[PDB]
RNA sequence: UGAUUCAUAAUAACUUUUCGAAUCGCAUGGCCUUGUGCUGGCGAUGGUUCAUUCAAAUUUCUGCCCUAUCAACUUUCGAUGGUAGGAUAGUGGCCUACCAUGGUUUCAACGGGUAACGGGGAAUAAGGGUUCGAUUCCGGAGAGGGAGCCUGAGAAACGGCU
RNA sequence: UAUCUGGUUGAUCCUGCCAGUAGUCAUAUGCUUGUCUCAAAGAUUAAGCCAUGCAUGUCUAAGUAUAAGCAAUUUAUACAGUGAAACUGCGAAUGGCUCAUUAAAUCAGUUAUCGUUUAUUUGAUAGUUCCUUUACUACAUGGAUAUCUGUGGUAAUUCUAG
C-alpha cells in the first residue's frame, strides 16, 4: 500500500525466528540486507532469544554500539541487520565466534565455531553474468557480488569466499554424489548427497537427495547448497548433522538419554 | 531459624555488557520475603560484587511463602552498571536520582505550543508588549 | 487593508486569492515542495492601503531624529575565507587566523572572547584529506588493473589447456 | 495487537438435562468424592471423553503403522502417569473404557482421604482449601488437582501452617492469650 | 538460458553533454632534490549503470452467495482482433488513425439483488454437512462526497495541496 | 463422546409439522455478583455529525553555527567549546482506524517481468572532461537566501512585505 512497508507484526514474523507468541506486539522488521526477509535472521532475535547476552532491545542495541558484533568481518550497528544462512557473527569480548547454520528441525542453531574456520564463508552463486568494460562476475544467493571468477565456476555451484578480503579461495562444482546441505521448506536443515537431477524446462530443476541413513528426499535446486564432497563437508554442521530422524525415533532418544 | 539461603542459578557471564547475568533463587524457611537489599548484601558477599554493582529485579514469590525467583545481575564495576543499566532500576537500587521532570500530557501540551509558534519566542513576546497598548 | 500583503508584477488595485508555491514570495511552505492558494494584493497602490514600503535611496536634507543620523551596524560578518579577503581587500598571500570581529562579553565578573567558525582554506587536515582520496583513487585503479591482468593469464591458461585437450582426434 | 490469548469453554453439558438415573448417578459420584458441582462431573466426562475420541481415532488407523503407534503410546503414558490407568492395562483399547469414577479417585481431593490425613473427604477437601497439604513442599489448594502417583507418596501436610506442625494457628493463639491474661 | 533482436563488445554519429569528490570528524606518517617541497592513514557522504534487498505494477492457471418474475448482451460514445503510431517505468484498445467483423452465452453470458470487503479462520460437531467470518494475521479498498494534481524512490496521500 | 420426548385420536398406526431439548470468542437484555488468572468491548443504526486536547517529526567525534545565548577557560590573530533559529538532508506513502464500495472484481494458492520501476540495502566499479600541442583558474570559484535584527500591515489565520 502506498509504498513499502515498514514493521513485521509478531504473527506474521517468520516463524523460524522462534519469537514468543506474546511479549509486545510486533517482531523486529530485518531490514534491507543481503538475505532475503523470511530466510534471513535479524541481530536482536540472535543476541537476545537465542544468545540471550542481552536481556532486551535496548542491551542489544548498546552491544551493536560498543562494537564487539562483527557479521561476516564488517561490524554492523543495526539491530535488525539480516544475518543469513552461512553467515558468520563474530563477538570480540568472549571470543565466541558463530556461523549461522540451519537445525534439523529449521531454526537457526547457535553454532560455536572456533576462531580459525570462522574466517571464510562458505556461498552459493545465484548468477554469472559480465559487466560493464567486459568484466565477468559471479554474484551469491547469499549476498555478494565477486568480480572475476575462475571461468568453470558456473550456477547454483559453491564458492569459498576468504571473507577478510571477500576474494576466491575455492569452489565446489554442483554435481551428482557431493555433499549438499537444503535451505527450503519440508527439508530444510537437513544434509545428503546428490543422487538425480530432474532437468525440467523452465519449472524448477528437482534433486533427489540421500543422507547418511539411506533416507531419500527431494528439493529444488534454488533450495539446496552444494557444502561439500561425501564424508568431507567445508563447514562443521551442528550436533545432528542433517539427518532428521523420526518422530518415534527422536522420543526414544530423549527418554533412552535420562543423564540427570 | 532461617539463614536466607540464596542461590544463583543460570549464571551467563557477559564480557559484552559487562556483567555475570543470572536467576536469583533464594529461600525463607519460616520467614517470608526475602527483602531487595538483603538479597544484594547476599549477592556481594558471596561474589565480592559490592551492592553498588549488584542489580537485581522481578521475583514475585512462589505460592505458600517459601522460595522466590528473580533475576541478578553483577556487573564487573560500579561505572559499568550506571552507564549500561536502565534509568528506573538505578533509581530503585539508590545509586541514581529520580529525574524530577513534567507530565507528560504537559509536555506533549508544550511541544505543540512551540511546534504553533515561529522563529524565537522573543519577537512574539515583544509584539505581545506592543499590542497591550491598542 | 484586513492584511494581504502587495505582491509585486501581480498588476490591478485588488485582492486576489492566488496560487504561490516554493520559490516565490508569499508563501512559507511547511511540507518540502507543496503549492498552496494565499490570497494576495496587486502591485497596485489604491487607497485601502494602510502602508507603502519605501526604500529611502538618495538624502535629502533633513535627517530625522536617528534614520539617517545613527548607524546600526552589521550583526554578521564574511563567514567563508574567500568572503572575508573580498571584505578586506587582501589577496591569498596575507595568511589566515585573525580579520575576524571577536567579542568580549562577561557572565558578571568574568570577562572572554567570542569567535566565529570561518569556513573554507588551504586547512592542512583539508589537504590530507585531498591526498588521502587521491591515492584510494589511485591505487584501487591499479588493484582493480592487476586482477584484470591476472584474469587475463588465467583465461589464456585455460585456452591452452582446451588448445590441448582438443589436438587428438 | 499482541495476539488472541486462547481458550477453551472446556467442561459441556449433557444433551438432555433431566435425566433422572443418569442425574441420581451423578449425585451418587459427588456424595462418594465431594464435589461442590456437577460441573466438576462434567468437565471431568469432558476429558475423559476427549481420550476417548483420540484413543477411536487412533483405532480408526492400523496398530503398528506409525501416528497410531507413537502418538497413543504417548497417550498411554500419561495416563499411567496420572495413575488413572493400571500397569496390567497398556494397550490403548484398555485406555477406550477408562471411566469417571477412575479419574475422580485421582484427585488431590481424595489422595487426602486415600491416605488418612484428613478424617471424611469434605473435611479433606476443606483442608486444601484452607492453605494446608504441600504435594512437594509447594502448596496446592486445587481440590482437582489430579495427583502424579509418582508424588503420592510425597503427599504431606504443609511445611508450614498446623497439622504439620510449624505453628499452632490464630484460634489457639486467641486462647494462649486468654490464658495469660488469667 | 528451455528459449531472444539476451548478456555484452565494437563501428557511426548526435547530446539544449548526465556523471567525472573546489565535502565534514579524527589522527598528524614517509623521503629529503632542506623547499615548507612532494608525498601517504582512519573514515563520512555523494555519484554511474550492473547486483541484491526491501519492494512495484502487471500477469498465467483454477476456484465465489441468491435470482430466468434477468436470454440475449457487447458493438453510435472500444466491443473483439489486426496494422501502425501515441503514451507509459514498461506489457497491452491503455489512447489515436486506418481496416476487418468479431467477442461472450443454457458448461447460465448479460442484467438484478445482497441487511457481500476476500481469505486465514469461527460456531456446530459420528460420516457428509450447515451457517457465520465488521473484528488481533495476510491481502484489498476509503479518509464527508466525487474530481484533479504538487513534492517525492514510492501518494493520485487527505493528521499535503486545488 | 451417531440419543429423541408432548401435541389431531373415542382408541390405532402413519404423512406431517408445531413445541420442547443442547450449543454458539452470537448480540441484546433481566435479575443477581465475594476472590485468583485471562480478558473482548460505537462493527450491526448513520462510511452520520463533531467543541477541546493530543496522535510525526528529527542532529551525531563527523552539514552550517561570532544566538550581541549558555557558559568559560590556559589551540583560534580565517575557524575549533556548546548551540536557539533557520536553509540542506531524510521522515512524514509506515503505523493506526474503518468495511462504504466491490461478485471473476477483490481474494486464495499457483505461475510469469525474455514486460518493467525500485530511495533504501549490501556487493560493485569510471587515467580519454582537453580538441592542434611556444606563455593556460588553483594550496580552494561565485553571488544569493534564511536565522537574526530592523522598517510594518491586519478584525483575524501554524499570514509574512521592506
Ligand atoms: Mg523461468
Ligand atoms: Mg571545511
Ligand atoms: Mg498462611
Ligand atoms: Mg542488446
Ligand atoms: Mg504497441
Ligand atoms: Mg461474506
Ligand atoms: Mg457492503
Ligand atoms: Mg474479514
Ligand atoms: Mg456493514
Ligand atoms: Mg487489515
Ligand atoms: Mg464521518
Ligand atoms: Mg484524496
Ligand atoms: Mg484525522
Ligand atoms: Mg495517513
Ligand atoms: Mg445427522
Ligand atoms: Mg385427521
Ligand atoms: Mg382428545
Ligand atoms: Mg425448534
Ligand atoms: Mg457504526
Ligand atoms: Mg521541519
Ligand atoms: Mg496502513
Amino acid at each position: 500500500a502506498r509504498g513499502p512497508k515498514k514493521h513485521l507484526k509478531r504473527l506474521a514474523a517468520p516463524h523460524h525466528w522462534m519469537l514468543d507468541k506474546l511479549s509486545g506486539c510486533y517482531a523486529p522488521r530485518p531490514s534491507a540486507g543481503p538475505h532475503k526477509l523470511r530466510e534471513s535472521l535479524p541481530l536482536i532475535v540472535f543476541l537476545r532469544n537465542r544468545l540471550k547476552y542481552a536481556l532486551n532491545g535496548r542491551e542489544v542495541k548498546a552491544i551493536l554500539m560498543q562494537r564487539h558484533v562483527k557479521v561476516d568481518g564488517k561490524v554492523r550497528t543495526d539491530t535488525t541487520f539480516p544475518a543469513g544462512f552461512m553467515d558468520v557473527i563474530t563477538l570480540e569480548a568472549t571470543n565466541e565466534n558463530f556461523r549461522l547454520v540451519y537445525d534439523v528441525k529449521g531454526r537457526f542453531a547457535v553454532h560455536r565455531i572456533t576462531d580459525e574456520e570462522a574466517s571464510y564463508k562458505l556461498a552459493k552463486v545465484k548468477k554469472v553474468q559480465l559487466g560493464k568494460k567486459g568484466i565477468p562476475y559471479v554474484v551469491t544467493h547469499d549476498g555478494r557480488t565477486i568480480r572475476y571468477p575462475d571461468p568453470n565456476i558456473k550456477v547454483n555451484d559453491t564458492v569459498k569466499v576468504d571473507l577478510a578480503t571477500g576474494t576466491i579461495t575455492d569452489f565446489i562444482k554442483f554435481d551428482t554424489g557431493k555433499l549438499v546441505y537444503v535451505t527450503g521448506g519440508r527439508n530444510l536443515g537437513r544434509v545428503g548427497t546428490i543422487v538425480h537431477r530432474e532437468r525440467h524446462e523452465g519449472g524448477f530443476d528437482l534433486v533427489h537427495i540421500k543422507d547418511s541413513l539411506e533416507n531419500t528426499f527431494v528439493t529444488r535446486l534454488n533450495n539446496v547448497f552444494v557444502i561439500g564432497e561425501p564424508g568431507r563437508p567445508w563447514i562443521s554442521l551442528p550436533k545432528g548433522k542433517g539427518i532428521k530422524l523420526t518422530i518415534s525415533e527422536e522420543r526414544d532418544r530423549r527418554r533412552a538419554q535420562h543423564g540427570l | 531459624s532461617d539463614a536466607i539461603t540464596i542461590r544463583t542459578r543460570k549464571v551467563i557471564s557477559n564480557p559484552l555488557l559487562a556483567r555475570k547475568q543470572f536467576v536469583v533463587d533464594v529461600l525463607h524457611p519460616n520467614r517470608a520475603n526475602v527483602s531487595k537489599d538483603e538479597l544484594r548484601e547476599k549477592l556481594a558477599e558471596a561474589y565480592k560484587a559490592e551492592k553498588d554493582a549488584v542489580s537485581v529485579f522481578g521475583f514475585r514469590t512462589q505460592y505458600g511463602g517459601g522460595k522466590s525467583t528473580g533475576f541478578g545481575l553483577v556487573y564487573n564495576s560500579v561505572a559499568d552498571a550506571k552507564k549500561f543499566e536502565p534509568a528506573y532500576r538505578l533509581v530503585r537500587y539508590g545509586l541514581a536520582e529520580k529525574v524530577e521532570k513534567a507530565s507528560r500530557q504537559q509536555r506533549k501540551q508544550r511541544k505543540n505550543r512551540g511546534k504553533k509558534i515561529f522563529g524565537t519566542g522573543k519577537s512574539i513576546a515583544k509584539k505581545a508588549a506592543r499590542r497591550n497598548a491598542d | 487593508k484586513q492584511g494581504f500583503p502587495m505582491k509585486q508584477g501581480v498588476l490591478l488595485p485588488t485582492r486576489v486569492k492566488l496560487l504561490l508555491a516554493k520559490g516565490h514570495s508569499c508563501y512559507r511552505p511547511r511540507r518540502n515542495g507543496e503549492r498552496k492558494r494565499k490570497s494576495v494584493r496587486g502591485a497596485i497602490v489604491g487607497p485601502d492601503l494602510a502602508v507603502l514600503a519605501l526604500i529611502i535611496t538618495k538624502k535629502g536634507e533633513q535627517e530625522i531624529e536617528g534614520i539617517t543620523n545613527d548607524t546600526v551596524p552589521k550583526r554578521l560578518g564574511p563567514k567563508r575565507a574567500n568572503n572575508i579577503r573580498k571584505f578586506f581587500g587582501l589577496t591569498k598571500e596575507d595568511d589566515v587566523r585573525d580579520y575576524v570581529i571577536r567579542r568580549e562579553v562577561t557572565k558578571g565578573d568574568k570577562s572572554y572572547t567570542k569567535a566565529p567558525k570561518i569556513q573554507r582554506l588551504v586547512t592542512p587536515q583539508r589537504l590530507q584529506r585531498k591526498r588521502q582520496q587521491k591515492s584510494l583513487k589511485i591505487k584501487n585503479a591499479q588493484a582493480q588493473r592487476e586482477a584484470a591482468a591476472e584474469y587475463a593469464q588465467l583465461l589464456a591458461k585455460r585456452l591452452s589447456e582446451r588448445k590441448a585437450e582438443k589436438a587428438e582426434v | 495487537p499482541r495476539a488472541p490469548r486462547t481458550y477453551s469453554k472446556t467442561y459441556s453439558t449433557p444433551k438432555r438435562p433431566y435425566e433422572s438415573a443418569r442425574l441420581d448417578a451423578e449425585l451418587k459420584l459427588a456424595g462418594e468424592y465431594g464435589l461442590k458441582n456437577k460441573r466438576e462431573i462434567y468437565r471431568i466426562s469432558f476429558q475423559l471423553s476427549k481420550i476417548r475420541r483420540a484413543a477411536r481415532d487412533l483405532l480408526t488407523r492400523d496398530e503398528k503403522d506409525p501416528k497410531r503407534l507413537f502418538e497413543g503410546n504417548a497417550l498411554i503414558r500419561r495416563l499411567v502417569r496420572i495413575g488413572v490407568l493400571s500397569e496390567d492395562k497398556k494397550k490403548l483399547d484398555y485406555v477406550l473404557a477408562l471411566k469417571v469414577e477412575d479419574f475422580l479417585e485421582r484427585r488431590l481431593q481424595t489422595q487426602v482421604y486415600k491416605l488418612g490425613l484428613a478424617k471424611s473427604v469434605h473435611h479433606a477437601r476443606v483442608l486444601i482449601s484452607q492453605r494446608h497439604i504441600a504435594v512437594g513442599k509447594q502448596i496446592v489448594n486445587i481440590p482437582s488437582f489430579m495427583v502424579r502417583l509418582e508424588s503420592e507418596k510425597h503427599i504431606d501436610f504443609a511445611r508450614t501452617s498446623p497439622f504439620g506442625g510449624a505453628r499452632p494457628g490464630r484460634v489457639a493463639r486467641k486462647r494462649a492469650a486468654a490464658a495469660g491474661g488469667e
